[PDB]
C-alpha cells in the first residue's frame, strides 16, 4: 500500500520545525468467515510545530510499521491551529469532555514548568505549551480520547485580537 | 340600576383616586416638580 | 557593551482594557516597559 | 466583577456567564472610564448598571471617532 503526499505541504516541512510522537499502538481481534482471527494494529501520531499549529492522525494497517507511517502522514495531512499566549500558555481556564473523559486545564504563568501528566508531557511539548497545568479525570484508559480531547480542547478557547478593530475599546495593561 | 357593587367599585376607586392624588402630593412637597426616574437622582 | 535584560515574572493573558484614543496617546505596550524601568530599578538596587 | 474590583467593596456575585475575552475586556475597560467620570460620587448615587447601555455609547464613540478620522489634514500627508 501507499500513503500520500501534498505538493503545498512540502513548504511546511522545509518551512517549520517539527516533532512527532506516536501516542499508543493497540491490537484489536477480528474472528472473521473464513480463515480466522484477523488483527490490525491502530496507531495514533501527534504532529505539531511547537509554535501553535497540532495535528493527529489515527492510522490502521495489519502491521506496525506501516500503521504507524500511516498515522505518522495522516496527522501530517491534518493540522489545526492553536493559539497560544506567547507560544507558553492558554488564554483562558479549559474544561471538556470528549468520549466520557473530564479534562480540566488551567494557564499558569511562564516558568511554572509543566504539571502534567505522561503522555500530555509529550504532547504539550509538541505543540508548545511551556506552563500548564492538568489533571485528567474519568475513566483515563485511553490514550486515544485523551488526544483527541486535548485537540478539541485545545480548539475551545477564545483570542483577544479579534477586537480591537471593532470594540472601540482598546486591550492592554497585563500587570498583576 | 345601581346595583350595589357599582356603587362600592364608584367609592373605591375614587377612593384609590384621592389616595394617589394625596401620595402625588406627597411627591410634590418632598421632590417638587419632577420626572420620578429616582430619588436618588433628586437627592442632591 | 552592557546593559541588563530581565523579562518580567511572566504572567496570565489579562483581563485587559484602555479607552481608545490611548492608543494613539500611549507608545509602547506595558510589557516591554515595565521590562525596561524593571531592569533599571533591579540594576540600581543589586548594584548597592 | 469589574466595578466590585475597582470601587473595592466586597459584592455578593450570583453566576459567571462564559464570553469572549475581548468582550469581558471591554466591559472592565468601560467601567473602569466610568469610575474615572464617577470619581469620588456617593457610592450610591452612581449611575447604577441599569441606567446605563453600554454597547449604545461605544456605538457614539465609534461614530465620532470615525467622523473625526474621515474629517482628519494630517491623514491626507500619511
Amino acid at each position: 500500500p501507499l500513503p500520500p503526499l501534498p505538493r503545498e505541504l512540502r513548504e511546511a516541512l522545509y518551512g517549520h520545525r517539527w516533532d512527532r510522537v506516536i501516542v499508543d499502538v493497540r491490537r484489536t481481534h477480528t474472528p472473521v468467515r473464513g480463515r480466522g482471527k484477523r488483527e490490525e494494529y491502530t496507531a495514533m501520531v501527534a504532529t505539531g510545530n511547537m509554535r501553535g499549529v497540532f495535528g493527529l492522525g489515527i492510522g490502521v494497517a495489519e502491521s506496525a510499521q506501516l500503521a504507524t507511517a500511516r498515522a505518522h502522514l495522516d496527522s501530517l495531512s491534518r493540522l489545526a491551529a492553536v493559539p497560544l499566549y506567547r507560544g507558553h500558555t492558554l488564554y483562558t481556564h479549559v474544561d471538556h469532555t470528549f468520549h466520557r473523559l473530564s479534562i480540566r486545564m488551567m494557564p499558569r504563568p511562564a516558568g511554572w514548568g509543566l504539571r502534567c501528566p505522561d503522555l500530555l508531557y509529550e504532547l504539550c511539548g509538541l505543540v508548545g505549551l511551556r506552563d500548564v497545568s492538568i489533571r485528567v479525570r474519568g475513566q483515563r484508559g485511553s490514550r486515544f480520547f485523551v488526544a483527541q480531547c486535548f485537540q478539541e480542547a485545545l480548539q475551545k478557547q477564545t483570542t483577544p485580537h479579534d477586537g480591537v478593530e471593532a470594540t472601540g475599546m482598546y486591550i492592554r495593561e497585563v500587570f498583576r | 340600576r345601581s346595583d350595589p357593587w357599582v356603587a362600592e367599585a364608584a367609592r373605591r376607586l375614587d377612593a384609590s383616586a384621592a389616595r394617589l392624588a394625596a401620595l402625588r402630593e406627597l411627591y410634590e412637597k418632598e421632590v417638587g416638580p419632577g420626572v420620578p426616574l429616582s430619588g436618588a437622582v433628586l437627592a442632591v | 557593551s552592557g546593559e541588563r535584560l530581565v523579562v518580567r515574572l511572566p504572567t496570565y493573558p489579562a483581563f485587559e482594557g484602555y479607552p481608545l484614543s490611548e492608543l494613539d496617546k500611549a507608545r509602547e505596550g506595558e510589557l516591554g516597559a515595565l521590562n525596561r524601568l524593571v531592569a533599571a530599578r533591579t540594576a540600581a538596587a543589586q548594584w548597592a | 466583577d469589574a466595578m466590585a474590583q475597582q470601587y473595592d467593596v466586597p459584592a455578593l456575585v450570583a453566576a459567571h456567564v462564559g464570553l469572549p475575552l475581548s468582550q469581558a475586556a471591554a466591559i472592565r475597560g468601560a467601567l473602569r472610564v466610568k469610575a474615572a467620570e464617577e470619581a469620588g460620587k456617593e457610592l450610591r448615587h452612581v449611575t447604577q448598571l441599569k441606567d446605563w447601555n453600554m454597547m449604545e455609547l461605544l456605538r457614539q464613540r465609534m461614530v465620532e471617532r470615525r467622523a473625526a478620522l474621515e474629517a482628519g489634514g494630517e491623514v491626507a500627508a500619511r
